[PDB]
């Protein structure tokens, strides 16, 4: 789970990134 | 420390330069989120997202910002179900992945309903739903399957109960199928709207006058109706259908556009 969790966040900045 | 200030004094200046009140709702819930969950890595999550939402003077960009960092933040605040983690990862995967925005927002919105709910059953129909849109390379069939999954997750925030939550992955994995199949976006709107009066507890009178085919659904209370709405409407944008939605008293009319 904690490792499911980081990588959520990983792949949310990387997004929040791409759609700014 | 420092993020735990700013990210609350963003999300207030958030409110006062956009109008519109679902940004208003996001800004306040990523920082309720954040306060919430005391990792420093979901902290520089939100902070990063409502700085993007100033410094932006798009609201649709904005928004989209806000609902990918309110979703990855309520799964990784405290513990949640290995089926929300995983449920937020493929969503946030799909949207990464494609250029097409609509993509984008439908993944975001069905997986943050679906984070909503506490019903397993509701998660594992959201989740198999991404799993298969994830495997397809086609961009139009992962449409269609993220209006289906997005219109089932509301019917589940917006109380159905189980059974009638059965019955809607029923119609979930028909649209599927028949999307799989090369049946018309048309067809996939009409579908949308059945699992909508069907998991809503109303009724529908399909008429068929020429090419044009027009939905009559009755029961629904007037607050009701905003699910419904934003059900329908989110689908049929996503894959290409315009439809036309009147009201009665307590009768809405949709017709789809051919």
């Amino acid at each position: 789970k904690k490792e499911l969790a980081k990588e959520v966040i990983e792949t949310a900045k990387k997004l929040i990134e791409k759609l700014a | 420390g420092s993020l735990r200030e700013e990210i609350r004094k963003l999300a207030e200046q958030l409110s006062e330069k956009y109008k519109d009140e679902e940004i208003r709702e996001l800004a306040r819930e990523a920082a309720e989120l954040a306060e919430e969950s005391d990792d420093p890595e979901v902290l520089e999550l939100a902070y990063e997202a409502l700085k993007k939402g100033l410094e932006l003077e798009d609201e649709e960009k904005v928004k989209l910002i806000l609902l990918a960092a309110v979703l990855a933040a309520r799964v990784a605040r405290g513990e949640v179900p290995e089926e929300k983690l995983e449920i937020a990862l493929k969503a946030l995967e799909l949207a990464e992945a494609s250029e097409d925005e609509r993509i984008i927002r439908g993944a975001l919105r069905a997986a943050l309903a679906a984070a909503r709910t506490d019903d397993p059953l509701a998660l594992e129909v959201v989740l198999e739903a991404l799993e298969r849109a994830q495997a397809s390379e086609d961009e139009r069939l992962i449409r269609a399957i993220l209006a289906a999954a997005y219109a089932f997750a509301l019917l589940a925030v917006a109380g159905a109960s189980a059974e009638r939550l059965k019955e809607a992955e029923a119609i979930v994995k028909e649209l599927i199928a028949a999307a799989e199949k090369g049946a018309s976006p048309q067809e996939l709107v009409l579908l949308v709207i059945e699992m909508m009066v069907k998991g809503m507890g109303v009724t529908m009178e399909t008429h068929r006058s020429g090419n044009e085919v027009k939905v009559v659904i009755k029961g629904l209370h007037e607050s009701q109706q905003e699910v419904l709405l934003e059900a329908v409407l989110f689908a049929a944008e996503l894959m290409g259908v315009r439809v036309r939605i009147r009201f009665k008293g307590d009768t809405v009319t949709i017709v789809v556009r051919e």
